[PDB]
């Protein structure tokens, strides 16, 4: 007591989401037309690192992105012509994540030193600067994703996420509900929820203003390494290294279709969804990355490369291409 | 904070010879290219020389060639131009300019503050006329025009616009026809076709009255258009 | 003459033609596709499969010409570059080789130091050093080789004879090393590895030594030839196709390259 | 061909090329420690011999050498071990003396075998301290033996003891062709770097076998 | 104690969501998948023209 009133209410959501659904979800939607085989073919390879890269992401115009790798520096590329626009040397070359302001004028790097840099990409001498060290963690740095050009969301090992005040540099929000270190993080396209998932095996959905979590999805057999919304901002995706993709609804809160095979034994290291969200990708530790349909559940396409391993992949706005890393220092841009 | 200044001119004798130089301050000067531009006493603008970002890349003008040599010392943050047997009219007014290239950059958009001198095919930019009669809060349209079409098959319409207000240093205003450039107020806006090109300028006052020019960054020489000045009738 | 096994040379010479452009390119793109091959001292082994290439492309088949019918067809265009390009070539190779042996020994030894002293831009150094002093053998001065007794006997000695001692020295003091240090597992590599160390000495010799040793015999002292003189510089021809794989053959690195681009 | 734009960034990208090129050069001739202690071992002692990761780098007979010891990372190391894959060597502590505490040996050792084998950073050689001798020799001479480990059958003092609990480390070391270097730290020494220098300097001549290696 | 009481003070927050039905949440993502699905080009291979990776 009074432990056992938890495993209660426990009980009866349990069963009330039971109730809620039938569906199955087994014979639903066979009636539309399968994708067939999907072929990919690299267009460019990006070659300019030196060791293992850890994390990518575009911009918004769907022509620049930034590669993060353990040789300490962070590199803009014209993925048009394969050409370097900057070289960005860290202090700390640890590092474990990156991402691109919407703006396009900053930038954002972070990792096994606890704190999370900001970068200044348009100034007057032609440089780039540092603008904050924003440091009030204590885990390494997991993620991070900018609100807009002053807010900042980030996850960290210290099973927590926090909302900063990139201008004032003060953590103005907390999140302290997933009881296990946390793995990653992904924004709403109505830019005002979020979804982090952690190694205590569930996924937790945040409201930015309220600073409180509202659903809390398990089910899922092992840690969590990669979420992504759907387009419409209404559901998301999960990997593991339980060899297994799902995807969840937030208004349903149940599972809906998992994505497994026999063959595949090895765990998953990125997802990401199509401009339509009709085709999911996922990297995979066995060394390439397998292409899903979003609802007919077979693995479609596959993609050649890397030596190992799909570690970060994304795709454009417009949907034009899809890029991928691994730790053998090799960017492959498909399409 | 960012500043160019330059001196190095005076009154020469015909065929002698100088050097010039400007200093620079404030940024991150060994990482930019590099310019020399010349305009007459009266009028007119015209490029002189180039050169790159690392001094690998040097390019002159047709008057220029064999005569005047560039160079940069990157650690003492120093751009020397040197005469030799300098002619007649070479007497005119300088400028070094900044700039870089990458993607989405702002080329020469910072001049210095000048040095004058005193002794004793290619594109063509067209502007006409030379003048037109205006009032503050009322718009105008400049328009300039060219020989080739300027749209290279990326989509980029290399076409760039300046102000020099009378007195002072000419500054940036439009960098490829179709941005606008740091620090300066949104009335202005320009386009154009592949060879035709204007611009427009909404709730005109008098800070804005000057002379303008069109340049084109297409393909070496640099061509500058002719001046066109606005009155306060 | 033969008008009966004529097809039989020529298909044996284009089927090492192919074994050995087909070895030397494989070396050439395994070395440059695949990240971990990215050291300073690989491009002994780049420089080394290019002068194979060259070789085997362009050298061979004028010496298939010669011979086949007995005249050489051309002119004196070109036996005066024919020859000494030839020689060239193959010399280029067998120092190669030497300096490969070297490098390894200092590295083997005094590893610190050389550790330190192992820029890219030595390497490049030393494979320039090799070519010209290579150029400065092979520049001085029916198509025959020379026969200047006092040209070749300095020739082959500083073309084979030094390299093929360095060779024999370096090695065996390896061998010794590796004996020291070795005392499940332990003693089954011990076994394993003086195989793989008597491969690379043992081919060396039994393909270079034979035509060395008879064409500096016959030169200066008595001079008794024979028709496996033809065998002999065959023989020294043909090594260089397997050369590369002796060198590239125990590096599941180097292995692993050329299992994807196999599969 | 492509304009003068496109020249100029192309030239600026080669420039940057060059430069990172020169810069990775330049940084691979150091080398780089895992220090991977356990609670009160001398690892702090051994670091002061010389709130996330630390790197302390220092030079010792023109050698770079560069340490990382993660000791405030209080989350899983199962993530983020593999950050380390590419290193030279490890450097392990354990104590000897205190074995009654909980036991201590009996952690440290499956923390060592845990670490030792590892489906990645399995071929990386261990160098491993055995600090704090005099502790463990007054534990001896005045609580024999006990031992923690049953079955000992050995005498009281003292090679016998810190010979059978080193072959203990030594053991449970499933590969061949990777070596534990083992040494005993008084917490008062000032060679131990010429020790992890030779250790280092072992690694380095392995490695270079290695190929043709020729192992 | 307080934990606990944390804890349930959580889960006292999951009554209130409605929820939904599964097989019109699942028609809902298919009907958008199928308005959508004309635009996006990894789906729909596009010309060799107009591909900016040529
Ligand atoms: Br190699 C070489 C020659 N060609 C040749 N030998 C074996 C096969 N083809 C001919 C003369 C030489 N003299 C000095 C050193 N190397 C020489």
């Amino acid at each position: 007591q009074l432990r056992q009133e938890a495993e209660q209410l426990k009980n009866q959501i349990r069963d009330a989401r039971k109730a809620c659904a039938d569906a199955t979800l087994s014979q639903i939607t066979n009636n539309i037309d399968p994708v067939g085989r999907i072929q990919m073919r690299t267009r460019r390879t990006l070659r300019g690192h030196l060791a293992k890269i850890y994390a990518m992401h575009w911009g918004t115009d769907s022509r620049l992105l930034v590669s993060a790798s353990q040789d300490g520096k962070l590199i803009i590329w014209d993925s048009y012509t394969t050409n370097k626009v900057h070289a960005i040397p860290l202090r700390s070359s640890w590092v474990m994540t990156c991402a691109y302001a919407p703006s396009g004028n900053y930038v954002a790097c972070g990792g096994l030193d606890n704190i999370c840099s900001i970068y200044n990409l348009k100034t007057r001498e032609g440089n780039v600067r540092v603008s904050r060290e924003l440091a009030g963690h204590t885990g390494y740095l997991s993620c991070c994703r900018f609100l807009d050009d002053n807010q900042i969301v980030t996850s960290s090992g210290d099973t927590t996420c926090a909302l900063w005040d990139i201008e004032t540099g003060q953590q103005t929000t907390t999140f302290t509900g997933h009881t296990g270190d946390v793995m990653s993080l992904s924004l709403a396209p109505d830019t005002r929820l979020f979804v982090s998932g952690a190694c205590d095996a569930s996924a937790k959905l945040w409201d930015v203003r309220e600073g409180m979590c509202r659903q809390t999805f398990t089910g899922h057999e092992s840690d969590i390494n990669a979420i992504c919304f759907f387009p419409n901002g209404n559901a998301f995706a999960t990997g593991s290294d339980d060899a297994t993709c799902r995807l969840f609804d937030l208004r349903a809160d149940q599972e809906l279709m998992t994505y497994s095979h026999d063959n595949i034994i090895c765990g998953i290291t990125s997802v990401s969804f199509s401009k339509s969200g009709r085709l999911l990708l996922a990297g995979y530790d066995d060394f390439n990355c397998n292409v899903w349909d979003a609802l007919k559940a077979d693995r479609a396409g596959v993609l050649a490369g890397h030596d190992n391993r799909v570690s970060c992949l994304g795709v454009t706005d417009d949907g034009m291409a899809v890029a991928t890393g691994s730790w053998d220092s090799f960017l492959k841009i498909w399409n | 904070d960012v500043q160019l200044v330059e001196s190095g001119g005076g009154l020469v004798q015909p065929g002698g010879s100088r050097k010039l130089s400007c200093s620079a301050s404030g940024f991150a000067f060994s990482s930019f290219g590099m310019h020399w531009v010349r305009q007459a006493p009266e009028k007119g603008l015209e490029w002189v020389a180039y050169i790159s970002s690392g001094s690998g890349t040097i390019y002159y003008a047709d008057t220029v060639k064999g005569r005047f040599t560039i160079s940069r010392d990157d650690p003492k943050n120093t751009l020397f131009l040197q005469m030799t047997s300098l002619r007649s009219e070479d007497t005119a007014m300088y400028y070094c300019v900044r700039s870089i290239y990458y993607y989405g950059s702002s080329p020469f958009d910072f001049w210095g503050q000048g040095t004058t001198l005193t002794v004793s095919s290619d594109i063509v930019m067209t502007q006409a006329t030379s003048s037109v009669p205006v009032t503050p809060g009322e718009s105008v349209s400049i328009s300039c025009r060219s020989s080739k079409s300027l749209l290279h098959s990326n989509g980029n319409t290399y076409l760039y616009w300046f102000l020099q207000r009378p007195g002072q240093s000419p500054q940036l205003l439009i960098y490829r026809m179709s941005n606008l450039a740091s620090g300066v107020p949104d009335r202005f806006s320009g386009s154009g076709s592949g060879t035709a090109f204007t611009l427009t300028i909404s709730r005109l006052e008098a800070e804005d009255v000057g002379v303008y020019y069109c340049m084109q960054h297409l393909e070496y020489p640099l061509t500058f258009g002719a001046g066109t000045k606005l009155e306060l009738k | 003459y033969s008008l009966q096994v004529t097809l039989t040379l020529v298909c044996l010479a284009g089927l090492l033609m192919l074994l050995t452009v087909f070895g030397n390119v494989l070396v050439i793109i395994a070395v440059f596709t695949s990240r971990a091959l990215k050291a300073p001292q690989n491009l002994f082994l780049v420089s080394l499969a290019s002068a194979d290439i060259l070789v085997a492309t362009l050298v061979i088949p004028f010496s298939l010409a010669n011979e086949v019918m007995g005249y050489w067809y051309f002119g004196k265009a070109w036996c005066e570059i024919y020859l000494a390009l030839d020689v060239l070539f193959c010399t280029s190779s067998i120092v190669h080789l030497c300096a490969i042996s070297l490098d390894r020994y200092w590295s083997i030894t005094q590893a610190i130091e050389y550790n330190l002293k192992r820029t890219p831009r030595r390497i490049k150094a030393i494979i320039i050093t090799v070519w010209v002093i290579s150029a400065v053998i092979s520049f001085p001065p029916r198509c025959e080789i020379n026969d200047q007794k006092w040209y070749v006997i300095s020739s082959c000695i500083g073309s084979f004879f030094a390299p093929c001692l360095i060779m024999i020295l370096v090695y065996v003091r390896i061998y010794q090393i590796a004996k020291r240090r070795t005392r499940r597992g332990r003693q089954n590599r011990e076994k394993r590895f003086t195989f793989v160390l008597a491969v690379v000495i043992g081919v060396f010799v039994v393909c270079w030594f034979p035509f060395f040793f008879t064409y500096t015999l016959t030169a200066v002292g008595c001079s008794v030839p024979r028709t496996l003189f033809k065998f002999f510089f065959w023989f020294g021809y043909c090594n260089s196709s397997l050369n590369p794989v002796i060198y590239t053959i125990f590096n599941h690195d180097f292995r692993r390259a050329f299992k994807k681009i196999l599969c | 061909t492509l304009s003068a734009e496109e020249r100029a960034a192309l030239e600026r990208s080669k420039a940057i090329e060059k430069n990172l090129k020169e810069d990775g050069i330049s940084a691979a001739k150091d080398v780089k420690l895992l220090l991977l202690g356990a609670g009160e071992s001398g690892k702090s002692t051994i670091v002061k011999q010389m709130t996330g990761i630390v790197e302390t780098h220092f030079t010792f007979k023109n050698l770079h050498f560069r340490l990382f010891d993660v000791g405030g990372q209080r989350s899983e190391r199962k993530k983020w071990i593999h950050c380390f894959e590419d290193v030279t060597a490890i450097i392990f502590c354990v104590a000897l003396s205190g074995y009654d505490q909980v036991n201590r040996m009996h952690e440290s050792l499956m923390l060592f075998d845990s670490i030792c084998n590892n489906k990645f950073f399995i071929d990386t050689s261990i160098i491993l301290f055995l600090n704090k001798k005099d502790l463990f020799g007054e534990k001896i001479k005045k609580s024999p033996l006990t031992i923690c480990f049953p079955e000992y059958t050995g005498p009281n003092t003292y090679e016998d003891a810190a010979a059978y609990i080193q072959a203990q480390f030594e053991s449970k070391n499933r590969s061949p062709n990777k070596e534990i270097y083992c040494h005993m730290t008084c917490a008062t020494d000032t060679n131990n770097i010429q020790v992890v220098f030779d250790a280092v300097t072992d690694i380095i001549i392995a490695n270079n076998l290695r190929g043709c290696g020729l192992y | 104690i307080a934990q606990a009481r944390k804890l349930v003070e959580q889960l006292k927050m999951e009554a209130n969501i409605d929820r939904i039905k599964v097989s019109k949440a699942a028609a809902d993502l298919m009907a958008y998948c199928e308005a959508h699905a004309k635009e996006d080009p990894l789906l729909t291979p596009v010309p060799a023209s107009e591909n900016p990776f040529r």
